[PDB]
């Protein structure tokens, strides 16, 4: 495994939080976009659109460790790699890009690895990021995701992030007012 | 919480609501929005994003 | 017992974007001008 | 309209209450069964089955009084109503009876005066007995439903009571269990 | 609230809760209750319905 | 702020009902051992 690529999409997402256990969000056709490729070694980072010049771009990254964490998740491992993203999910605007960013890295991963995950594992895996499955579920899965978090271990808390996709009629838009 | 646009587009019948953390405001239609509504806020200084619902994460091996 | 404003409507949320749209209004319902008991 | 008669049939149904805005209720396989027929004149009577002997048999009757509600909200008039009523829904024991009552009353004064009101308007007027449509509504409208109530007039208060059917897999099953 | 008879269902995984004000606990499932929960509590007291979920309210002219 | 131990799952029944009977259980969890913030 030295030069393989992949290169993930990721939607943004949007979810009306509330005092319900439940909380529904929704997929929205705003990207993010990384590119992974298996270099010789090191790591190599780039960040381009939304967070441009404004992130260190490093093994602190974002998707570097959500890719680290995916790739342990797999059970694999690699020598080194080059992380391009290209954002264009505005951020800390409420449109879900920092979970899109722990769905890209574990869902490149997966790839990397030949797709060993499970989509409920990388529901589990990327909610952990956050600690809450209300957005990542919805980037995993796509149109609409009611989620929750069952506090139930042994060996308690350890929460279980649980999420069922629901079907949305053809006709749903959404408009984001976005301020500056 | 609760943003100033919220309530004056849902006090005009758009299903609007705060999108997470905010500040962005979401509405949900099946009809688009007046461009005047639409323009009015953008000299404001609200970016406006037309979209539609998404499908899942999509990886593509090169 | 408890009187509140605040209430979670993603049940309606969820019959509005399945099959009622015309319900997403109603969807998006979370503050009461009424308080709930 | 003297000697005309229709035949009501009403199931009981089955609400989880909770802290929530919006309530669901299922209507199930156990039935109530009125008959109304329009006699010459007065008002008679009879009850068996569940609350046999156990109710007051004339106009305090709440089935009488639902009649003589749709029968008013069909903009209709009857010179006299004989009311039997066949039982099968054991009472006071959280399986929606007397919601199912006052549905079968509109109902069959709807069903007298040739079927008038929508849908929605005897969800209304049937709700508006027990002041909430938990029941009413899944007794009306069959299978699972949601409902609730705005508090919206002008003229306020004045419930509205809304209501929404949700179709229900093909293998799903009740079970009751009833205590004496 | 709580019934005693839905937690027990509850803790053996049956999906019962309290139906309506009480004190009818229901059970809802894609399988039938063994009969050997039904007919344990058939001797306490309770009376058992087996039952489907049912379509609307049915007015026939005669 | 306020913690609870009983909340509404009418949601997750909507899903349970439709599409879903193995969360039928889930759709009646309606107290739950840790407290909801």
């Amino acid at each position: 495994n030295v030069g393989r690529k992949v290169t993930v999409t990721v939607p943004g997402s949007s979810a009306n939080l509330g005092p319900g256990f439940d909380t529904l969000g929704l997929a929205l056709s705003v990207y993010d976009t990384v590119e992974v490729e298996i270099i010789p070694s090191g790591l190599e980072v780039e960040v381009f659109g939304e967070g441009q010049g404004e992130v260190p771009l490093d093994g602190s990254h974002l998707v570097v460790k959500a890719i680290r964490a995916g790739l342990k998740a797999a059970d694999a491992e690699v020598p080194g790699l080059r992380v391009v993203c290209h954002n264009n999910i505005p951020q800390s605007r409420g449109l879900g890009s920092s979970a899109a960013a722990a769905v890209a890295g574990v869902a490149a991963a997966n790839g990397l690895a030949d797709f060993p995950l499970t989509q409920e594992q990388i529901v589990q895996l990327s909610s952990a990021f956050e600690g809450h499955p209300d957005n990542a579920a919805a980037s995993v899965l796509g149109g609409a995701v009611v989620s929750w978090t069952n506090l139930s271990i042994d060996g308690k808390s350890q929460p279980q992030y649980a999420a069922v996709p629901l079907e949305v009629q053809d006709n749903i838009r959404a408009t984001a007012l976005v301020p500056n | 919480l609760t943003s100033e646009w919220v309530n004056r587009l849902r006090n005009r019948g758009y299903a609007a609501y705060l999108s997470g953390a905010g500040p962005t405001a979401m509405v949900l239609s099946t009809e688009p929005i007046p461009d005047k509504v639409l323009e009015d806020a953008r000299e404001s200084g609200i970016k406006v994003l037309e979209l539609e619902v998404a499908g899942p994460v999509k990886v593509e091996v090169n | 017992i408890d009187a509140r404003f605040n209430v979670s409507r993603v049940a309606v949320m969820i019959v509005a974007l399945q099959q009622r749209p015309d319900l997403l209004w109603e969807g998006t319902r979370d503050r009461l001008h009424q308080p709930y008991r």
